[PDB]
RNA sequence: CGCGACCUCAGAUCAGACGUGGCGACCCGCUGAAUUUAAGCAUAUUAGUCAGCGGAGGAGAAGAAACUAACCAGGAUUCCCUCAGUAACGGCGAGUGAACAGGGAAGAGCCCAGCGCCGAAUCCCCGCCCCGCGGCGGGGCGCGGGACAUGUGGCGUACGGAAGACCCGCUCCCCGGCGCCGCUCGUGGGGGGCCCAAGUCCUUCUGAUCGAGGCCCAGCCCGUGGACGGUGUGAGGCCGGUAGCGGCCCCCGGCGCGCCGGGCCCGGGUCUUCCCGGAGUCGGGUUGCUUGGGAAUGCAGCCCAAAGCGGGUGGUAAACUCCAUCUAAGGCUAAAUACCGGCACGAGACCGAUAGUCAACAAGUACCGUAAGGGAAAGUUGAAAAGAACUUUGAAGAGAGAGUUCAAGAGGGCGUGAAACCGUUAAGAGGUAAACGGGUGGGGUCCGCGCAGUCCGCCCGGAGGAUUCAACCCGGCGGCGGGUCCGGCCGUGUCGGCGGCCCGGCGGAUCUUUCCCGCGCGGGGGACCGUCCCCCGACCGGCGACCGGCCGCCGCCGGGCGCAUUUCCA
RNA sequence: ACCCACCCGACCCGUCUUGAAACACGGACCAAGGAGUCUAACACGUGCGCGAGUCGGGGGCUCGCACGAAAGCCGCCGUGGCGCAAUGAAGGUGAAGGCCGGCGCGCUCGCCGGCCGAGGUGGGAUCCCGAGGCCUCUCCAGUCCGCCGAGGGCGCACCACCGGCCCGUCUCGCCCGCCGCGCCGGGGAGGUGGAGCACGAGCGCACGUGUUAGGACCCGAAAGAUGGUGAACUAUGCCUGGGC
RNA sequence: CGAAAGACUAAUCGAACCAUCUAGUAGCUGGUUCCCUCCGAAGUUUCCCUCAGGAUAGCUGGCGCUCUCGCACACGCAGUUU
RNA sequence: CCCCGGAGCCCCGCGGACGCUACGCCGCGACGAGUAGGAGGGCCGCUGCGGUGAGCCUUGAAGCCUAGGGCGCGGGCCCGGGUGGAGCCGCCGCAGGUGCAGAUCUUGGUGGUAGUAGCAAAUAUUCAAACGAGAACUUUGAAGGCCGAAGUGGAGAAGGGUU
RNA sequence: CGACUCUUAGCGGUGGAUCACUCGGCUCGUGCGUCGAUGAAGAACGCAGCUAGCUGCGAGAAUUAAUGUGAAUUGCAGGACACAUUGAUCAUCGACACUUCGAACGCACUUGCGGCCCCGGGUUCCUCCCGGGGCUACGCCUGUCUGAGCGUCGCU
């Protein structure tokens, strides 16, 4: 809010003794606004309580190493179709979920080419859905240039723009990310981890260089490895009915004395 | 009031700080602006190093920084004299000259000299007209490069 | 999307720019399309409509095939009045119902030197687009 | 008793110039509180801050050391990070509070006075001619005037300079014009103009559709264009736009070439001989302010008042003594930096008419106050005025009909139309004010039934009808699972190849300059070590990491199986 | 859930208050608005990333920013902060000890070789060993699997305690060192001060709660300051007219 | 300004009015906005230009941690008593 | 002295819920006053952003009304009918100018008071006629009255600003 | 049953909450970064066929010219124009124009007095009279002219 807001009067509070209510009141006149109360956050006119400042701490910051961890997590659950399906991405007829395309796609220069590529990969249903989602936003956003809203559709991770990003552009839903410049906000929208992705061989081969194996640095991000896992065999069903564990357990008391 | 254990602390919010708070919503813009102007300085000074002028090796002062080495303001007069450069010309071939620098130690003196010797070597002085006189370098080293040097010229490695 | 950073997308700023647009700009705004017979011939999509271009209404109540002559354009009100597109008041006197150029279609232009040249411009810059795309 | 020089000083509606006020976000120069805090209060603090006055510019101010340091030393100002909430100050309380060094943005340096040399070599102004002329300029020519020796101009200024001899090497820089060529980064600099994709397709709701269903591949078309807005609802494809190293037209800049007119005979080193610096300024006292600056950080008034191997500084006063380090008392300087005022743009996790600016509207308006000054309220018919013709009652306001509208249960302060409050209609009640908690009962209101609700679902038995199969084999397809790990792909741990090692890269304070290249160092080889890859054999976890056969089992399709089977139906 | 009936119960809320139905204050009614915020700084807790590190700023490199004033990257990656060292006003100093064998007279002192290498006591989650059983359809033999385990061990973390080390200081002592033999330098033993050491736990971000500094939960003085506007009323002086 | 009453100075006077410093300061009055669940006080300590306020302990809550054994196989602790 | 792809089962070690959102589900006990104050959980609630419901909406969104039907201990919510006429919501996260009975609170609106208090300073009105929809009040005539030339008469200054 | 009162609902009012709109704000950012004696800012008074205010303009007064645009403006009138023509209307804006106060400038603030040059009527330069035009501020700079002084000197 403006600093001034509310202090553009000369309101002296009438003292006590004139009945009334000890607010600062608009000095003088034969206007309507003539002893109406001012300043106080209760008062019409008045001044909002603890006004908003610019120097509120809007921006926040995050360790580099975490951001990277985040982006890994995200890329990992771009695989794992369950998650991607749970994030909604209609990915039923897609062929192999780290979904990589020849790099003639790098240099398409027309939408039509792009759209036909999606239909051949069977991603087109995601778009189809994006289209369908396109509907009006509810509330004051409307009056603030956030009037239409829709899904997020497939990402397309390209190694270099040889045209491509022009081709996939009007197709609603789609994003493009350079690999060498990934982004969480787009890989994991809403901070929801699954995302349907379409990689391009060149980009996809560049991942191991960008983030490293476990037994090699990034070799591109200075000094960086992928994170470690805290428990290896995530699938504990297999663990629990292993030999070695179920050998050594007391037997299950499961009768119920009521 | 204080309340049981924790830094007594004097914070300086007694004058009208709110009148004079400085917010950094500029910054990004300003990173952009400066950069543009930077790029435009390069494109102006076509083949000259964008960096600017060659600057000399120099030790920092004080028992602390002592051991580290920096860039200087410009090469001192002894150092030009010895390398065989006229002081008013040095400004014109991309050589920073400060004149206020004393030169105490013979070692630094010869280091900087060795820079200027090095520099003049790896310099591609264009001629005044396209019609070539002396000094101005050969049409070979001119066609093969009217090329800049991005980054400080002869970078000062400690 | 748009990309040009000197243009708006800004409900309010567009609307002001439309509602407080001046007449020579409202010429461009109150443009209407050419029926497919003309569209073929002149190789033009659309033309700023004018005082006596014959016209078919396409949408609304008056929606029909009845090729009326435009009577008058009321650029103040963004609206054109058309030969027989009218309704009786309570006292009998007829009144032209305002139709909005975009829900109309031009069936016969009122060609003069200037208009002819415009359609010659639009064809030209179209075919340059087609030659560039080829 | 004149005339003449100059000097100091007047007057002019003398000729031509210029300053005057404003705006004031940012900047510079003064001036300068008190609320406040210290739980009182006086120094301190608030604060060199508000208010006051002055003066600026697109920036200002600053700035080319009388600097820092004390190091192996750095090298104008500004700005950011850091230093540092530190050194320091402070009723050593509350509170205050920098600086160098280090890393960054940017980066640019200079000119006088003096000391000297040059016939004043300089300047301003008048008048004629040629060019040029909307930022009054160039060339020529005048015994045309003045300024100037009480000192103009070139050279030169502390980084040293001047003048001499002979060592060397050689001779392009500027401006006033006039042309002409390449339209010169948001990917054609700036401004302006005008143009450029694709459905109103088929049914169907609707008052009206931009809706809904469909359209040779989610359907047709475009899509470097699916931003936005408009259009009788919700629109990529109706219109404007949007996109695009897209088009044309103007106008303007900026740089490239040519010609003319002028100016301009403009170096460096080496040895000799000369030359060298800002006074009521420094410095001391002092008082007052000021500072973090503490026996005085700065700035002042007054008194005193210098020097030249001097002068200043060297964060504890003073003397002696070495070192260091600058050169004060004259001046100019872009650049990073600032910007709640202005012109013009974009954007927002902001506000949504008691909000948001006082102000969405004829608002700094109405109105108030003598005046300074104060200072509101106030948005919304409908898609379209189609804003209710006409009859009728009434002096009219008002109605009654009629009509427009999808709607006037939208009728010109008219969207929605809450509550408080009132009028009426209906129902119920009524001497302990009303209202309330718990417990029932009576009545009302609607809701659910039932014109049996006897509610379903298995399995079974029986009596009636019903088609086709289960069971069984045969053919095909698919799935699961499995071991012989059988054959092959696949990968973990180990061992063998020292095999990738140079046909495997990176790293290393491991070495070697026997190497190479560039100048004891830099780069590249070359060794060494660490780390990552090929080849086969063997053992083992045979791991959801897969194929192929084979086996076993499941399911599906199609054959046959005609009725003690098989489902259906009652 | 609407009305009505009756029995029983039943004082009007808000607030300060030892005590409110009060002859305490606020409140006729209704609508909308209306009060613990934000920045900074600490503290402790908690979540994440990394770990003797950590760190991002500030800057820079990548684009006309549609989304980007983002995101990514940097021998700047670390100038620098904070941490890895303390103590003393300062000059300054600055965290190890043991054993064994030998040489100096083992002198609980001085100098030379070898081995171990953060000390010890009590308690300590946990781990390890485990006599022994307890059966098996027979009499014994007898490997395998357990169940428990009397008893004994290594013992995290933390606590109590003892020694030990560094800095300051005292006491008392006797030796050693050299380019400078000195108002030099270095040690020892014993007390005592320290926000110490004694095989590291920090850094970055986020959330919370607390405590301040800020308008600082909202509203409230009497005052204080700066700079202006008024003598049309009124107070007095003067000028020029009127009146009784 | 006052033949003086602290009178008068534009309904204002023991210091006019207007605007700004200013959202001045307040140990003092007043208010301080949804539900359930759980635990649940103090009005005493010492110091205070302290006595309508703070500090400090006390009382409250929250967060935990280290251990303990009803898993036939327990040590410590108490508004008691002997 | 035999195998569960079959002992037939009160126990089954061959495979295992109808059950198992392991932030789930199940079983035993004991317990339950609360200002100031603290803490927990809210599938309580309000506005906006990232995600997400192939969500809802002119065949009717929001809002408003409701002697309709229900849920929830509650905060609150879901349904039915009406009105209205354009937008809105569930879930997972993020953000906050997020919940009112009071503050002699601010603004606006409304009651009771109440058809009440009041329309009582300066002696005074009456008769006829006109106009007119309409006359206690307008105008005309008559009568009775007053101000009583220091005026309720005629004229100016200041002030007003078209009266 | 009656009147009144209270309660509830239905319909009417009262009032304008709610919701939904938004040519307005508020915030952050970018680029320029320009006033004035050649009369600024601001003030006043004027100007439309019908116009009060707002806005826009200056006695050429809702605007002239010029360029670009290419048929309107529109509340009603009335008109023009040949929209095969410098051409409606818009926009731009380079030319032209810009009443009175105001730093405000002849002196005064009454709109009150003036001075001096030039023109037309008025004369027949006869001054008057009227009307018009141009000058008439302060401070300051360079030059010019005219001067001042028992200021310092020179020759007579
Ligand atoms: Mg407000
Ligand atoms: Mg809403
Ligand atoms: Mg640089
Ligand atoms: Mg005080
Ligand atoms: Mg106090
Ligand atoms: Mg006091
Ligand atoms: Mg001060
Ligand atoms: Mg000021
Ligand atoms: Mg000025
Ligand atoms: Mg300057
Ligand atoms: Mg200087
Ligand atoms: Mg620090
Ligand atoms: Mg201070
Ligand atoms: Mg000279
Ligand atoms: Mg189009
Ligand atoms: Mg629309
Ligand atoms: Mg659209
Ligand atoms: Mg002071
Ligand atoms: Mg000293
Ligand atoms: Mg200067
Ligand atoms: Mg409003
Ligand atoms: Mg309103
Ligand atoms: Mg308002
Ligand atoms: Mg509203
Ligand atoms: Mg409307
Ligand atoms: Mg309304
Ligand atoms: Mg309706
Ligand atoms: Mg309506
Ligand atoms: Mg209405
Ligand atoms: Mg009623
Ligand atoms: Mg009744
Ligand atoms: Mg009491
Ligand atoms: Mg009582
Ligand atoms: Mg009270
Ligand atoms: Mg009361
Ligand atoms: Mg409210
Ligand atoms: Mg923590
Ligand atoms: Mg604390
Ligand atoms: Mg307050
Ligand atoms: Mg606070
Ligand atoms: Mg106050
Ligand atoms: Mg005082
Ligand atoms: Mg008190
Ligand atoms: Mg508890
Ligand atoms: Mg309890
Ligand atoms: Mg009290
Ligand atoms: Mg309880
Ligand atoms: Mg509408
Ligand atoms: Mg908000
Ligand atoms: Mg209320
Ligand atoms: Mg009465
Ligand atoms: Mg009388
Ligand atoms: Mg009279
Ligand atoms: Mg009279
Ligand atoms: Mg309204
Ligand atoms: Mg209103």
């Amino acid at each position: 809010v403006s600093e001034l807001a509310g202090h553009q009067t000369s309101a002296e509070s009438w003292g006590t003794g004139r009945a009334v209510a000890r607010i600062p009141r608009v000095r003088g006149g034969g206007t309507h606004r003539s002893g109406q109360g001012a300043f106080g956050n209760m008062c019409r006119g008045g001044r909002m309580f603890a006004p908003t400042k610019t120097w509120r701490r809007w921006h926040r910051r995050v360790n580099t190493t975490q951001k990277r961890y985040a982006i890994c997590s995200a890329l990992a659950a771009s695989a794992l179709p369950a998650l991607v399906m749970s994030k909604g991405h209609r990915i039923e007829e897609v062929p192999e979920l780290p979904l990589v395309v020849e790099d003639k796609v790098e240099g398409y220069k027309k939408t039509k080419e792009a759209v036909l590529l999606l239909k051949k990969l069977k991603a087109w249903n995601d778009i189809k859905k994006v289209y369908a989602s396109q509907r009006m936003r509810a509330g004051k956003g409307k009056m603030r240039n956030r009037r239409r809203i829709q899904r997020r559709g497939p990402c397309v991770i390209y190694n270099e723009d040889n045209g491509i990003v022009k081709a996939f552009r009007n197709i609603p839903g789609i994003t493009l990310l350079n690999v060498t410049k990934l982004n969480i906000l787009k890989l994991a929208p809403g901070g929801h981890v699954g995302r349907f992705c379409i990689w391009t061989e060149s980009a996809f081969r560049k991942l191991d260089d960008l983030y490293g194996t476990w037994r090699k640095a990034a070799s591109l991000k200075s000094n960086y490895n992928l994170p470690m896992h805290k428990m290896l065999n995530t699938d504990l069903s297999r663990i629990l009915k292993s030999p070695e564990i179920q050998r050594a357990l007391r037997a299950p008391r499961k009768k119920i004395h009521r | 009031a204080p309340s049981r254990n924790g830094m007594i602390l004097k914070p300086h919010f007694h004058k009208d700080w709110q009148r004079r708070v400085a917010t950094w919503f500029n910054q990004p813009a300003r990173k952009i602006r400066r950069r543009k102007a930077r790029q435009a300085r390069a494109r102006r000074i076509a083949p000259r190093p964008a960096s600017g002028p060659l600057r000399p090796i120099v030790r920092c002062p004080t028992v602390r920084y002592h051991t580290k080495v920096r860039a200087g303001r410009g090469f001192s007069l002894e150092e030009l004299r010895v390398a065989g450069i006229h002081k008013k010309v040095a400004r014109t071939i991309g050589i920073s000259v400060d004149p206020r620098r004393r030169n105490k130690s013979t070692e630094s003196l010869q280091a900087n000299v060795q820079r200027l010797k090095e520099y003049r070597s790896k310099l591609v002085l264009f001629p005044r007209k396209p019609s070539a006189p002396k000094k101005g370098d050969s049409s070979a080293e001119e066609l093969k490069l009217a090329t800049q040097l991005t980054g400080p010229v002869m970078p000062i490695r400690n | 999307m748009k990309f040009n950073p000197f243009v708006t997308s800004d409900r309010s700023k567009n609307r002001k720019r439309h509602f407080n647009a001046p007449s020579h700009i409202r010429r461009k705004i109150m443009s209407s399309p050419l029926s497919k017979e003309l569209r073929q011939k002149y190789n033009v999509r659309s033309m700023p409509i004018r005082k006596d271009d014959e016209v078919q209404v396409v949408r609304g109540h008056y929606k029909g095939q009845q090729i009326g002559k435009v009577v008058q354009v009321y650029r103040k009100k963004y609206v054109i009045y058309i030969e027989r597109v009218q309704r009786e008041k309570a006292n009998g006197t007829t009144v032209h119902v305002g139709i909005h150029p975009s829900k109309v279609v031009i069936t016969r232009l009122k060609l003069d030197k200037d208009r002819k040249k415009i359609l010659e411009r639009k064809a030209k810059s179209r075919q340059v687009g087609k030659e560039k795309g080829k």
